[PDB]
């Protein structure tokens, strides 16, 4: 027991407590030549987490245009009242 | 030369009491002032 | 192509907000002015 290794332990364990559950049943890895398909999930929180960087991005935008468009619009009250009220 | 120097008056209204303040960093202008950071006084 | 949305919202949010800073300073500079100079 003292150069056991972690599989040979984990199974040395397993086989004293009189268990079989170590055995693949119906189970084997060349079956299973699914490489690591989280790229896919990964690609698509990429996507919506990004998409929501595009609304925090893209709303203050419009808000800068606003701003910019109200003070445009401001400014064409008060040359209007300077004009017509002053005449 | 020491052309003026600070002294207490009474009354706030005037603006021989207003004061301006120099950050010691790069800071921008329109970001607020954190708690405690180092400034510098310059009388307006 | 979103990658490239990213690249040109990121551009195109830093040229309103330096459109922004400079509409801010010279509002300060305004500011200054009238109630420095009285
Ligand atoms: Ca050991």
């Amino acid at each position: 027991s003292t150069e056991y290794t972690g599989p040979e332990s984990y199974v040395a364990e397993m086989i004293r407590e009189r268990n079989l559950d170590w055995f693949p049943r119906m189970r084997a890895m060349s079956l299973v030549s699914s490489d690591s398909e989280g790229e896919q999930n990964e690609l698509r929180n990429l996507q919506e987490k990004l998409e929501s960087t595009m609304k925090l991005v893209t709303n203050l935008s419009g808000q800068l245009s606003e701003l910019k468009d109200q003070m445009t619009e401001q400014r064409k009250q008060k040359q209007r009242i300077g004009l017509l009220g002053h005449p | 030369k020491m052309v003026y120097s600070l002294v207490s008056v009474p009354e706030g209204n005037d603006i021989s009491s207003i004061f301006e303040l120099d950050p010691t960093t790069l800071r921008g202008g329109d970001s607020l002032v954190p708690r405690n950071s180092y400034v510098r006084l310059r009388h307006l």
